[PDB]
């Protein structure tokens, strides 16, 4: 689970930067948050898997864990547990590059508006940079949705990879 | 043959297990699933009541199913019940035409899994296939037809609430939600494309193709 | 740089590197090591063995010794996880197969 | 089938390379007791048929013996059930 | 069934959703623009003049354009519909 | 489409079998001096066979076995004597599968036309040849042609002269 | 459109079988001296065939058993003598299942007319054929159309003066 | 396709069995005054066997037994005598499973004609071979050809006098 | 696309070795990387064609054949040599 | 898109390939790849054509024709040899 | 493709043979005074087998046993005499699995074919060699060539003069 | 990425192995080459660690048996887990020294 965890926070932290809910900022955890776009990117992680056929590989594994650890009671080890803690690294890291492929231009994209109020003072944000930065923010990821394929098999192969290890 | 007692008796005890044939070798897992993903998507988790929708995929169910049924009567039921093959050999005779409509609609790779997780012989072609493979296989395979059809489903109902969100923010409307004002679209939408005709021929042809 | 990216660009270095000391050897002017790394799948148990092909050019003259060719099956395998030496092939400029 | 002998010597050539169930069990026990409960209607319809040799004591304990094997047959299935039921109860 | 299938399906659905908001958005876009560089030539400087006339902007879209998008999503969401059972695996 | 794949396969066969008859039959009878034209039925139906093959076990020496009961009972009182013998056994026997797909364009039935020129000697008298000699060209074109008796090969081999 | 293809695949038989027997018949008849024209009834019937044969085990020597029964019971008091045998034998058969699609365009019955020319001397006048030479042309043409009986082939060679 | 693939194949070994039979026969003969053609039946039919033997256990010196019960009852009252045996034997046998693919071209049956020339002298007169001589050849051809008689393989070697 | 390139630049890298070969003048390799079927009875497997341009007739030797054969079967992961096809600028198969 | 350019792609090498034969002046290949099943029965076996025009009079061999058919099949993942067509210039099939 | 493979190795076993034989009959005989060729016949069929063997257990010395119940009985009263025996013993069997994959391009029957020339002095007349001489080429032959005779090896050497 | 930092490790190691050979009186110049083993999607097996170790000599300057000895120890010390007999010795003539 924690490879679509890593992509839920890229794709919330995409749709934040899109401005879509602004209420987060005022009001954390007010009841008013729609980060649709990680809802998106999900179900697009979710049917990946589904088309790389990584269910039959997990019940595959449960079947051979047998063999590296027999049902019966057997010894266990420690710092094996902060492994899928420290799992919990990869979420962040891996989901930093997702973005990064997007929030960069992004805020490239504010500094610009930036510039545009060093100019004549009040006049801008709020009225001109919301909906420049939705529609940009859009077609960028929009144009950016081949990119994760390539990566959602990276996430995959680290998730099985740590797990072959760590497991055993 | 068997005792007209143990008959009856096997008849009795294999009574009980409908609902497992219906759930794990049916056409009523991937309908079931749509229908849940379906009312997850369109935003009323108790709109059409769980009743509603289990009518209408156990219909749905017997309309598909038919050829399967009426194949497994004229092969299996009519001779057991003229008197012309055992009981032990109805269950054989109607096993067959199940477990070629749940072998077609099944996945090369959970068939090569649970070939694997066996420790079975190589399987040369599919008529070496014991049920014993077949059954997780299809069940699987349904799973994963199922979520796949779900999942494309829930695209446009998800992209709404994007475009009605960023439509609020232009304006400077932070603090709308826009789950409320996406749900009477959402219903809008449902209603204008044939929102159930067109589900329910997808379906059907899902199953026939 | 994607994952694969990642992965094809680190066999290309390991290629690099073995190919230069192969030469480095006296009888060699000059090595090209070609690497196949295989693919694990759902659909098979024991995942098939990598391999390798080097080609060697040689001084004028200089024929590399049985020996010689051993080493150069060694090192080719060591530096492949789970290389099996009979999937190293090496062949000269003239394309003697020389394993 | 021509096709199915191919398999059957394709399997013969799996065991030279090479060198029951719950269900099976189930099936052992009612043919066993179908058999007996068989045995026993056969020996009374012998009796009533008039053929010397089979005496009334062997039909009427045997056809006891044949009730006492339906009533275990049906205790079994009837746990059986319930443990079924049991099993499907339970919440994933 | 294929990801490059799937990755499609995503980008032709968001570049629909893309054709859906881009005339909202950019008429709003425009609306503020406009009545920034108007201020800002009058000197005249209030966060609210700005917001008066965006909405009506927007809601004046809906009128011109509105058919046109109702009819594109409907087109999007019945071909969906129709080629699901085409793109099973 | 493929009938006419068959009939080249047909014609293919048919001239190698004469340039084969035709290679022995030149150094001795002359160039020219020999002609041979062969046609072949040919075998383009696909068969597939499956055989199963049981060895005997009448016999109590060949007989393997792998459970055997003998109930013997001999209540003597010929007088009043009561003999009683049931005897069940289960045996194990020599089983063997063949598996056979025969080949497609294999030759059935071959027949072959040879015709031998006479000999002109210096003079130029068309002499005829000689039994001896028509004998040998007979075994020699029964051994190039592959001429067997199950298929049903016929072979006619007649001496004339040839035309200008 | 089929028809079509069918029949071409029968003048392309034809016309090969005639060119082979023109062609044995060309260097002791002549160049033009003879001529010959074959019509094939062909087969266009899709045919499949399976064949079930088993070996009879009516013989005790050749019969193969899996299990056998021999319940034998003599109670001697002919006086008042009581024989009693109860026999049960399971068998093993051998079987060969044999699956045969036949092929598409075979041939029937071959009927072949030929016709052959007089012989004019030096001096012109056209001198019919011998019996022997008639014979050996029947035997030459009945190999190269590979005559056979089981077919029903029938071939009629007759001897005449070509017209100007 | 396939049957090209076959064609070339018999032409190959037909080649080199041709070859083999001339670098014998050339020493003693002459370059040129032996010709030597081959063909070859060959086998193209895919074969899959498995077989099943058993070795018999009816003598009780060579039957191995893993239970056996034997009751034994004498009632000695030949007078009322009562004897009583039953007998009960469980074997294990010997057990050989032999699975065999054959190989796609193995040779079924070879024929082959060979030609020897006559002997020259300085004079120039064709002095015919010697019997002695001739079975030296048909020895020589026979190990060269690998004769075999459970194949069916045909041999004749005849002599005369090479053409011009 | 990721996939597809990886290809051409094997097929280059391997063209180019073979042409490094004394008597190869230029070389030209196609690769056919497919997906396998299980239990489909007789699947199929990775498949290679190589054309050989030579030097004015510089032959290529049996042992030059088998050399080719197996440096190109080893650079393709799972790549069975009787699935590779070597073939002259004339059309003669040399494999 | 993606996949209609690499089907492009691949018929451009493969003729490039079939005119560096000398007797071959110009080559077009045309492909026809189906629809692929991840199911349990329907497949389907991919097509070639092949066109090739010759120089004056430079006939191409039989062993030519078996090379030409090899280097297609192999270049096409599953292409069975038997589904691969070549054509002259006047229409001749060698195939 | 893989019958060539299997031409070739067979090509190769049979030179090797050839040269083996050459190398021991050029230093008595003479270079270039010998020539000798090989032919094999080949075993490319793929064979699997598996053997298992029990030990006989009928002797009582050789009998090893886990349980072994013996009830005896002699009620005497011949006379009244009743004696009853049951015995019921259960053995542990010897037991000897052999699994084999015969190897793929065994020989299965060679036959040799040598020729020698004849012993011309300084005068420079072919005196033929002697019997003594022609045994010990057979023998040197027969180790060159492995002869034996399970396999059905025949050997044929001659002596004769080679031409010029 | 890990990865990269996982390559770049594996690197610096093999240059300084390589770094420490050489300066050994006999050596000339020392190539590593370090094959870590890998982890699978799916059932347990260790891979023990392979290198491979190429020695230039000073001409004439053959290395002593206790020298590959100590060469084998090192390498094998500074490699996880690596088992000695998994460490090849050649020299530039390509003559297996272990």
């Amino acid at each position: 689970q924690f490879a679509f965890a890593a992509v839920r926070t890229a794709g919330e932290f995409i749709g934040l930067q899109m401005g879509l809910s602004f209420a987060t900022f005022v009001d954390p955890g007010s009841h008013l948050n729609m980060p649709v776009l990680a809802r998106i990117m999900d179900m697009l992680a979710m049917l990946l898997f589904l088309t790389f056929n990584g269910h039959l590989w997990l019940i595959s594994l449960l079947v051979d864990t047998f063999h590296t650890l027999p049902i019966g009671s057997n010894p266990v080890n420690s710092n094996a547990f902060m492994a899928l803690a420290r799992a919990g690294g990869l979420i962040f890291l891996n989901g930093l590059m997702l973005a990064l492929p997007v929030i960069t231009l992004l805020l490239t994209l504010n500094l610009a508006l930036g510039l545009l109020n060093r100019m004549a003072p009040q006049l801008s944000i709020f009225v001109i940079g919301f909906p420049l930065t939705l529609t940009v923010g859009i077609m960028l990821m929009a144009a950016l949705m081949p990119l994760i394929a390539p990566f959602c098999e990276h996430l995959f192969s680290e998730i099985f990879n740590l797990l072959a290890d760590i497991v055993s | 043959s068997w005792s007209l007692s143990v008959q009856t008796l096997v008849f009795i005890t294999s009574l009980t297990f409908l609902p497992a044939i219906l759930l794990m070798m049916t056409s009523f897992t991937r309908i079931i699933i749509v229908f849940g993903l379906l009312r997850n998507a369109l935003g009323t988790p108790s709109a059409p009541p769980n009743q509603v929708l289990l009518g209408l995929a156990l219909f749905l169910t017997f309309f598909i199913m038919s050829p399967v049924i009426d194949k497994i009567y004229v092969d299996a039921y009519q001779p057991f019940s003229e008197q012309k093959i055992s009981m032990q050999e109805a269950l054989d005779k109607g096993a067959q035409p199940l477990r070629a409509f749940m072998l077609r609609q099944t996945r090369e790779a959970d068939l090569a899994l649970f070939a694997r997780l066996a420790n079975s012989g190589p399987l040369q072609g599919p008529e070496a296939v014991p049920m014993r493979i077949l059954l997780p296989a299809y069940v699987t395979s349904e799973l994963k037809t199922a979520f796949q059809i779900g999942f494309t489903i829930f695209i446009p109902f998800l992209i709404i609430d994007l475009v009605i969100a960023s439509v609020l923010m232009a304006l400077g409307m932070m603090m709308v939600p826009p789950a409320t004002i996406a749900l009477p679209f959402k219903l809008m939408l449902f209603v204008l494309v044939d929102g159930w005709q067109l589900l329910m021929g997808s379906l059907a042809q899902s199953f026939y193709s | 740089i994607s994952q694969f990216s990642e992965q094809v660009n680190y066999q290309r270095a390991l290629e690099g590197e073995l190919a230069r000391t192969i030469e480095t050897l006296g009888p060699v002017k000059s090595a090209r090591v070609h690497l196949a790394m295989p693919k694990p799948s759902l659909f098979v148990r024991e995942q098939k063995s990598p391999s390798a092909s080097v080609t060697v050019t040689l001084e004028p003259g200089r024929a590399l010794d049985e020996g010689q060719i051993s080493a150069v099956v060694h090192l080719v395998s060591s530096a492949v996880a789970g290389l099996p030496p009979g999937n190293v092939t090496l062949v000269d400029q003239s394309g003697h197969l020389l394993t | 089938a021509i096709q199915g002998i191919e398999g059957v010597i394709s399997q013969l050539q799996a065991t030279a390379m090479a060198a029951v169930s719950f269900a099976g069990q189930l099936h052992a026990a009612l043919d066993r007791i179908s058999d007996r409960q068989a045995a026993a209607r056969v020996q009374a319809e012998k009796f009533t048929l008039g053929e010397p040799g089979i005496a009334l004591n062997d039909v009427m304990a045997d056809m006891q013996k044949a009730s006492v094997s339906m009533q275990m047959g049906i205790q079994v299935r009837n746990k059986l059930v319930a443990a079924y039921q049991e099993v499907m109860s339970m919440q994933v | 069934m294929t990801p490059e299938s799937v990755m499609m399906m995503g980008t032709e659905a968001m570049k629909v959703a893309l054709a859906l908001a881009a005339p909202l958005l950019l008429v709003a876009l425009i609306t503020g623009l406009i009545i920034s560089i108007l201020q800002a030539a009058t000197q005249i400087n209030e966060m609210t003049l700005s917001f008066i006339p965006k909405i009506v902007a927007v809601f004046i879209a809906i009128i011109v354009a509105g058919p046109w998008m109702l009819n594109l999503l409907l087109d999007y969401v019945r071909t969906l519909f129709s080629n699901l059972p085409y793109i099973i695996g | 489409d493929l009938n006419d794949a068959q009939l080249k396969f047909a014609n293919d066969v048919e001239s190698r079998i004469q340039r084969r008859i035709e290679a022995i039959l030149s150094p001795i009878v002359g160039n020219g001096n020999v002609h041979a034209q062969v046609t072949a039925q040919l075998d383009f139906a696909n068969k597939e066979q499956t055989e199963e093959h049981y060895s005997p076990n009448g016999d109590a020496s060949k007989a393997t076995l792998r459970s055997r009961q003998l109930n013997i009972s001999e209540q003597v009182g010929a007088g009043p004597r009561s003999t009683q013998r049931n005897e069940t056994s289960n045996y194990e026997v020599d089983r063997t599968i063949r598996h056979t797909k025969m080949n497609v364009g294999d030759i059935e039935r071959l027949s072959v036309a040879v015709v031998v020129n006479y000999k002109t000697l210096a003079d130029g008298k068309p002499l005829p040849l000689t039994a001896d000699q028509m004998k040998q060209i007979e075994d020699l074109t029964r051994e190039a042609m592959g001429f067997s008796d199950k298929r049903g090969d016929t072979l006619n081999v007649v001496n004339s002269p040839f035309s200008a």
